[PDB]
């Protein structure tokens, strides 16, 4: 079904837009 | 009944102080520079226009379109928004801290700065959910809302109150309709407010 | 004769709302993020100072100077301007929509933020023209004006009224003199206002 | 004449500053 | 005793005009876009967290951390600061002009925008020195100060008055303590004010 | 001594953060 | 019974002429510069040693390992070979023309140039197949062979003769065993010979 | 089965080794 | 009448020594690694086939075609040649030293290594000229020649003898016809021989 | 006394087989593709000529000069050599295996391929040393030799024999004089031969 | 005329093939 | 002394020529 396939997807992860992910710690502020 | 010059100066200075604090005076746990990040757009399709061409010496190099990351960055000049095809969209955001979410903010440009005089690309009906991990398909409902095209640029929305308050570090924004644009929907900024777990 | 606290709060809030709308509350059809672009500088020469050196590990990499594109970007901190040699310059701008142009805005930094205490690099006499296509050499005059070095940072100028109103999507800004700087002229921001064709 | 040559020129197009041109459509906003 | 509507409008408009002039209405000779630069951090160690990962197509590319240059750039959203390890730090700044320094500004975010509710990473005790050249190890003291964590976001500090006023184009900021953070100290913006030599 | 070595150092110059230095002239403004 | 100087010169010159023609004097339809290409390695795993580090100014940049493309390039100095893990491997090659395949060549370095004195990484048992399209899983057998570790560096193998000769533009090389190396198998060069369809 | 999965795969196409493919024509020679 | 084993060994060793010296035993003043360079191709058009696509992760990156510089590089495997459209072409070469030119070499692949069995893309009629400077349009004729498709791969050609011998450091190769290919002409290697001025 | 055609063919084929095995038929433990590497040049200065300019679209990009790594790569066309200033030089090489070194090879181009007719840049007196680790300043002498400018292109040199044979995986080549060039010395290829430790 | 325009041209200089020019000195050899 | 400083140096390591070092294992061959 369409509803089940959408959850599977992540189009941002397969794009030309670079990702920025914080690996479990906030940055200094 | 009337106010003095000293009292008028105090009111002006207090209003500019709040304005300078990200307009609201409240922490935004989704803000990218402060520790928030975009994890996923699910099956949303970024709108591909193929009109913004970058070149050097007359040589075409690259077509430019805005990233989903612009939704957690503070600039909201016209065009500094994420556009997806149609009027149903999804955005999964990881917060800078584990919190009890209490309220959400959505911003769009005002009609006076839109070249057509309308903001038909703005979001209309939407909802927010709390997720326990990135791969959860269906989260807990935190509220359902409507962005009012006849209201102010910045609008705030209160989360549902439940007898047991669960903490979350991931939320999902779902957009169900827009204000009538037939090709896309544009999101300028989304914020998340609340209290960090101690 | 005197105002109440409620009335004072309403005046303050209305002023901050206009301030937040790009200061003016009017569409800028030249703004780059909104669909405007720089097509040409004709024979203008960008001022080559050779003083801003970028390096890594002590290795010189590149000399930095500002692009003509900064003239249709909103940051106007000191130095965020396009500098050309001498005091005659040309800038051809494509608007985001076809419009009837009605007014123009020019901004420069104020003297209180200029390190020398003067703004002698600011533009003085200038004119704006409407062009039918990019390669037209001489357009239709839309007005001739003077930026006043003793006025406010942001100044607005009204286009000429004619019995027949022609629409344009390309305009040309011509600068004829500056406020006395002997080496260059600096442009911080240029805006174009009007009504889109229906 | 100098006046005729200036119209011909476009120094920005032969510089190291990258150009951004909207090919006949406004971007989403 | 009470003010009119005209008088209230004049007070509001004057306050927004000052706000728009970098909040202070005074030249900042350290501002990078205006001609200032970072020369050195001496033995300071930029805090290496290894948490901000940039990727493309799932491929890790680079870890991101803020440069010392952000201290002379105007954005002060949370996280737009230079972080060094411990609570002793050094920053050598070259000014845009040779001046007689008269005052300094230090900014930090307010507690209402900090996710924890405290600003324990803010600087506390500090001093400023004037240097004759980049390689001088010990300069002339221009003042010693404390940033107050219970004060306003933007704080200003007056330089020492001496019978002979020496001009400088290089200054050094030394931070001696912070407000208690056990791992690092964060600097958002530092400004230098005065009168240029004629 | 530690105090003498710190003056010698410049960790920013040996980092991956690019440097921007104005070689004796203010930029146009 | 004996030869003259003229006859000896003719024999020498004829041998050098053949040597200069890619050693064999026959077209290689797999050669990359001539129009051949590597389409696929199926489930083969390129051997990851993590020993060849490229650096600049002491900064590590990249680990180097050889591509499957080196198998259709003519340099066969030691190390100019594709290495895969274990002793079973797959290589799908697109030929420069559609041909009737008649023979195949396999090269390995000789023992006198191998630092250990053995060539235990060389291929032993192998087979070649003809495929009708890139996505075919099982092709037509063109022959099964053994590379002899006690033979010459360059060895040639004759395709099977069938009553109906089918033409192919894609072939697959399958390696089933090696000469005993316990970690990998190395392929220096593979060639394909025959007659082009008219 | 393992035999069926291997045919599906193409590890070279998901590597850091650039591919060179002739799109249906031999190059000049 | 017959030769000994010692004499046969001497003939073999002498032939391999000449072979190892760039086949000819003569300096090539056009060789790129030795100081020669390609200045110009005049109005020649490099043949654009759009068939050799470079990709990574399935993403198309670049189309590959050979540079005119390959004509002064020694590899002559099939395809390591410069191809221009039609059968008239031009190549301007700067020599490593000022010389009196005495002879020229042209190489093409042999038919036994060409996949079609013919070398119809090879050059046929050609001439060489000496130029005094890069911008000279018409030089002095040094000879006119024909590359023989039924001859050896490497062919040598003697320059014209004149009573006054002029020295040159720039030569121009002009190709007037090919051996019948209807789309392009391919050049593998061109060499220039002579005596340097003292 | 005379040889047959069969015997002449056997002599020719044996000579070409040895030629094809890197000319010598012996392992080169310094060869880069086979596991050798350049560790250091000590205080040698690569000769900076500033004559080989790489450009694109007329824009200068980079000056090209050869790396010390070319000394352990097999191409020896004119110019494919490492050039250092003066006539004293140093090269520290890590071998692909730990060995008992027995012999060394040095190659230079022959005079017939040098444009001037001389090879005055060739090395003359030199020595080789064995080192226990990269940071050892003075190793054990393995031999001292002279490259003969009137000899063959490829020359071989025998290591000293001692009653105790020590194994090494690092060697150092020291050049003490050249054949008279007043500006630089050029090294084309250096090889190391011996027996690997078991 | 066509013959006069060809001398004017240099298509290699306006291509994507990088140029290598020896500025009046042979390299070391 | 000059003889002692030369041993200290490694000009190749501070050049624009990239280095290739085998970290204790021969490559496949
Ligand atoms: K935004
Ligand atoms: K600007
Ligand atoms: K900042
Ligand atoms: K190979
Ligand atoms: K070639
Ligand atoms: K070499």
């Amino acid at each position: 079904e369409e509803d089940y396939s959408c959850a599977l997807s992540n189009n941002f992860a397969r794009s030309f837009h670079p990702m920025l992910r914080y690996t479990n710690g906030p940055p200094p502020l | 009944g009337g106010i003095t010059e000293a009292q008028a100066r105090a009111i002006v200075n207090s209003a500019l102080k709040l304005y300078s604090q990200d307009k609201t005076g409240m922490v935004d746990f989704a803000l990218e520079s402060g520790g928030g990040s975009i994890l996923s757009t699910r099956c949303s399709e970024t709108y591909e226009t193929k009109t913004a061409l970058m070149s050097l010496f007359g040589i075409p190099l690259w077509y430019f379109s805005q990233s989903p990351r612009v939704v957690i960055q503070p600039d909201i000049y016209p065009g500094n928004c994420w556009a997806f095809k149609g009027s149903q969209g999804y955005l999964v955001v990881r917060l800078s801290m584990m919190i009890h979410p209490a309220a959400f903010t959505l911003e769009h440009i005002p009609k006076t700065l839109s070249p057509t005089g309308n903001i038909s690309s703005a979001p209309k009906d939407f909802a927010v959910y709390g997720l326990e991990n990135e791969y959860q398909e269906e989260g807990q409902l935190l509220g359902q809302f409507t962005y009012d095209q006849d209201g102010e640029s910045l609008q705030m929305f209160q989360a549902l109150k439940r007898p047991d308050d669960t903490a979350f570090q991931i939320v999902e924004l779902r957009i169900f309709s827009n204000w009538g644009h037939p090709e896309y929907t544009c999101l300028y900024r989304f914020r998340v407010h609340g209290e960090p777990v101690k």
